[PDB]
RNA sequence: UUAGCUAGUAGGUGGGGUAACGGCUCACCUAGGCGACGAUCCCUAGCUGGUCUGAGAGGAUGACCAGCCACACUGGAACUGAGACACGGUCCAGACUCCUACGGGAGGCAGCAGUGGGGAAUAUUGCACAAUGGGCGCAAGCCUGAUGCAGCCAUGCCGCGU
RNA sequence: UACCCGCAGAAGAAGCACCGGCUAACUCCGUGCCAGCAGCCGCGGUAAUACGGAGGGUGCAAGCGUUAAUCGGAAUUACUGGGCGUAAAGCGCACGCAGGCGGUUUGUUAAGUCAGAUGUGAAAUCCCCGGGCUCAACCUGGGAACUGCAUCUGAUACUGGCAAGCUUGAGUCUCGUAGAGGGGGGUAGAAUUCCAGGUGUAGCGGUGAAAUGCGUAGAGAUCUGGAGGAAUACCGGUGGCGAAGGCGGCCCCCUGGACGAAGACUGACGCUCAGGUGCGAAAGCGUGGGGAGCAAACAGGAUUAGAUACCCUGGUAGUCCACGCCGUAAACGAUGUCGACUUGGAGGUUGUGCCCUUGAGGCGUGGCUUCCGGAGCUAACGCGUUAAGUCGACCGCCUGGGGAGUACGGCCGCAAGGUUAAAACUCAAAUGAAUUGACGGGGGCCCGCACAAGCGGUGGAGCAUGUGGUUUAAUUCGAUGCAA
RNA sequence: GGAGGGCGCUUACCACUUUGUGAUUCAUGACUGGGGUGAAGUCGUAACAAGGUAACCGUAGGGGAACCUGCGGUUGGAUC
């Protein structure tokens, strides 16, 4: 534009919109689950992932992603979920924590300790 | 009421009227508006009722062409000679004559492969019925030689709505001395489902309603007070190709078929038509 | 993708009110006022001295220290007083939490601790008026969860040791 | 309690992330598109430096990862500091108010701008110079800064206001020429078809085969004549005219724009723009006419286990005309307008002069239009004295590809719809230009029985247990175009 | 005794209400639309590389499905 046509309309910048639809100034956010089932990735890939629903406490129901060789979840339990980016899952954007709260970790695990809660065994 | 009650024929006529759309019964499409008149909104009612027209219930606008029909049976009736050495002769051969004009589309033909077999395994599960009723008439309505070939005598009565079509083939009445002891008469199913009979031929029903709603197939057996029907599909599955996309007319079947009147009594799956028989008290 | 808004709203005189200038509050008279240099309305947000990012121009943010304004269960209104339409004053209406011999009354942690609930998350129902500051008193003295400290969590910065 | 002193005693005190390319830093095993990481490109089918485990190394340390918010990165919001031919980007094209902006000479004023001084911009912090808790963090003195605003006192290059002038941009006018510029009447010819005579009768129209239509109540074809309607062949070249759209018969009236040319007068009445107004092919619509052809729906005949795609035979709207509405295109020159600067040559059209127009041309001075090309500009193709080059004034649109030029809310319509103009979700792209090559229902170039031809064969419903059909007294077995 | 004060009495504005009546707004929603992606139709073919193939723009009529026809427009153009 010319410098006439900056005195009368600004530069309208972008609304900053992020990755995830809400987040209520909250890094985590605590949900609860409803049905655990199984469902397919996409054309390339060729795994079973864990794509289960959990119900927020704010009205909003999101489906996160549950990662590890296998977890031990009850339909009626506390279930916190954290920020992610996974692109193999269309329609997924958040993750899962394990190892607090009522989810329980994997064992006998010595490398990438610092997530899934998994605890140091005494050598 | 103009808005809603006016803007019902303005509507409904230019349907009824093209002869494009014609192919159908006054009474078939005065119900298909006051079904939809609060479905699409208020300057696109006769605008988005052509999409029931084209995206659903389509290749009935345009209609089956009865002028090429009788084009084919013009040609066909005046081919062989008439050998009717007596009453029975004049049906057998009344018997190839009318077998070509079932096999122009591929789906009353994928039941002329069921003209000895089953026309008669029908009968050991609802009687001989003498009150008859039959949905989807398009190109069914010369069953009657083998209806008959055990002795089904009493009234049959397909419903189609192209009469582009129907008054291509009730022409034959006498053109082609069909039996005598037959009416035919137009009518819709996902309109019109309402009286009592006894066997209720339900042959191009499909899911064309279960198309009009979703999930909303037990409905029009029970409309009809009746005892028992045939129901059947195509099972045209080319080796694993057709699953899923062609075993749905079943599955909403056995499942939702827990807790009223309707019962089932047998069931096949051959040829390319798999076909149902219903029980209720 | 809110286009006109406004009849005590604009202006003169007189009267009246406030510690003071004023349609703040009236009568009369007049038909103007504001507005694409963005009037009104809706939504959202405290502002400033700063901090953070960046070599700057900018953008974002408004926590702690500090200036100023607004608020004191939810509304409205008023008195005492030099300064307030009053945070631990009072009267009254409504809601909620208690007591009572059914005539009925009292009270406010958006103060420091602490409890229940919400939330991925933030403390001890502590010590002392020694110093500082404020109110009262001639002085002494007393009051002062403001301040000065301790305890708790590696939140951050910096240093040291294993 | 800080600090200091003494005794015993290496005793109680180091984890975590990463380990494909980004981005410094590897071996094997288990598992085999199965079980698993995750920021991007992705990795995972008996050899994984991308999973898990062991070992090793690197980053870093009382902290290492992940997640969330802002900024830098991001020139991916460009006043500092980018584009608009082809990538997502100039409105179909103009006249113009409120704005922005506006040459030359002189003078005044001193708003803007510039300089000096005063007042003020509270403390911490940022910045500079030092000191003090053992040091650092923290804290602190002094100085500077707070880019701002206001008053007083000056200068007068530019800008702005007021007054007074000039001409280099040129308005207008006199004297001329060129044009389908636009509109209202009238006139002529050819052709199709219809309506009337004479003459001539089983064929005509039409599709590579067939048929429908049209004919013995005078068809088709031909001559003459008449009625009605539409379009202007050769002349006709990317020529001319207009802002764009658009408009080609001679031709009357009304009337506009542009350009040439020797001389006067008036002295920047100048450039551009939102909203608004006006124009805007074709198609479509409302109120009235015309209607011979052609031609969207509709229907006769072909055709095929379905052509409302194409072929053939007819026709209602529409095309034409008077009066209105809607304002939509590849409305493209994918290029807004105006002004100024800038090596040149070769083809048309249209004015005014010189020269021997005696060789119907050279040599000068303008408008419009086409092509090539150097410097320069741009990714590339190209543009390249009509700019898309080099400067300046004004405005509009576009901030990834789909969803979507959509929905909703206003405006514009009797309708069909248009204009202004999103939020979610999905995806790691999308789109452009130049290459290298495959390929094409391959032709201009091209060599060979490349198909033949000229003395002659193989090809035998027998068989040579090598053998092109039935075979388990075939299968304990090979190899399937002297290109397997 | 008066002045005047105070209580009562009463008029003014005025919160809480209360009955109708609109605007904006908000949360679910009874009746729902189309998109959307998973899916998935041994379709070039109703025209078997011969039953002899431009792409698009605006608009109208036919849109079982991308289309196809009328009118005008453009180059941004299968064998050619
Ligand atoms: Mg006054
Ligand atoms: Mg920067
Ligand atoms: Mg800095
Ligand atoms: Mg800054
Ligand atoms: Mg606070
Ligand atoms: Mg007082
Ligand atoms: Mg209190
Ligand atoms: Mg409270
Ligand atoms: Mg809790
Ligand atoms: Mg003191
Ligand atoms: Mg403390
Ligand atoms: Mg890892
Ligand atoms: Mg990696
Ligand atoms: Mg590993
Ligand atoms: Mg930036
Ligand atoms: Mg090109
Ligand atoms: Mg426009
Ligand atoms: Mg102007
Ligand atoms: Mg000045
Ligand atoms: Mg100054
Ligand atoms: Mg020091
Ligand atoms: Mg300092
Ligand atoms: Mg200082
Ligand atoms: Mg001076
Ligand atoms: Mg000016
Ligand atoms: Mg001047
Ligand atoms: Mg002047
Ligand atoms: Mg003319
Ligand atoms: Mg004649
Ligand atoms: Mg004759
Ligand atoms: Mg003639
Ligand atoms: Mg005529
Ligand atoms: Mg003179
Ligand atoms: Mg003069
Ligand atoms: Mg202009
Ligand atoms: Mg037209
Ligand atoms: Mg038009
Ligand atoms: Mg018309
Ligand atoms: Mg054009
Ligand atoms: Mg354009
Ligand atoms: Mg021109
Ligand atoms: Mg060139
Ligand atoms: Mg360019
Ligand atoms: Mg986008
Ligand atoms: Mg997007
Ligand atoms: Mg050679
Ligand atoms: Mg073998
Ligand atoms: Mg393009």
């Amino acid at each position: 534009a010319t410098v006439n046509q900056l005195v009368r309309k600004p530069r309208a910048r972008k609304v900053a919109k992020s990755n995830v639809p809400a987040l209520e100034a909250c890094p985590q956010k605590r949900g609860v689950c409803t049905r655990v089932y199984t469902t397919t990735p996409k054309k390339p890939n060729s795994a079973l992932r864990k794509v289960c629903r959990v119900r927020l406490t704010n009205g909003f129901e999101v489906t996160s992603y549950i990662g590890g060789e296998g977890h031990n979840l009850q339909e009626h339990s506390v279930i916190l979920i954290r920020g992610g980016r996974v692109k193999d899952l269309p329609g997924v954007r958040y993750h899962t924590v394990r190892g607090a709260l009522d989810c329980s970790g994997v064992k006998d695990r010595k490398q990438a300790r610092s997530k899934y809660g998994v605890k140091r065994p005494k050598a | 009421m103009k808005t809603n009650d006016n803007y019902i024929e303005e509507v409904t006529a230019k349907v009824l009227t093209s002869g494009k759309y014609s192919t159908l019964y006054p009474p078939t499409v005065r119900r298909v508006t006051e079904r939809l008149f609060d479905r699409y909104p208020p300057k696109q009612l006769e605008k988005e009722v052509r999409k029931k027209l084209h995206q659903a219930y389509g290749a009935y606008i345009g209609g089956i062409d009865g002028k090429r029909l009788e084009k084919k049976i013009e040609k066909i009736i005046h081919e062989i000679p008439n050998p009717t050495t007596d009453e029975a002769t004049r049906t057998e051969w009344e018997k190839e004559i009318c077998l070509k004009i079932l096999n122009l589309h591929t789906s009353t033909n994928e039941r002329t492969v069921a003209y000895d077999e089953l026309y008669q395994k029908i009968f050991e599960v609802t009687g001989v019925p003498t009150s008859i009723t039959d949905a989807g008439c398009a190109l069914n309505p010369f069953s009657f030689p083998f209806f008959t070939e055990a002795g089904m005598l009493g009234q049959y009565i397909g419903f189609d709505l192209d009469k582009g079509m129907i008054e291509a083939i009730e022409h034959s009445l006498r053109t082609l001395n069909a039996p005598e002891g037959i009416v035919v008469k137009q009518g819709d199913i996902l309109s019109d489902p309402s009286g009592e009979s006894d066997l209720l031929l339900m042959f191009k029903l499909y899911t064309l309603l279960d198309r009009q709603e979703e999930a909303s197939g037990l409905k029009i057996l029970q409309e009809w007070k009746y005892k028992n029907a045939v129901i059947s599909f195509p099972i045209k599955t080319i080796s694993g190709r057709d699953v899923g996309m062609e075993e749905n007319y079943t599955v909403k079947f056995e499942n939702d078929l827990v807790g009223s009147d309707l019962r089932i009594m047998q069931k096949l799956k051959l040829g390319n038509e798999m076909y149902f028989i219903v029980s209720r008290l």
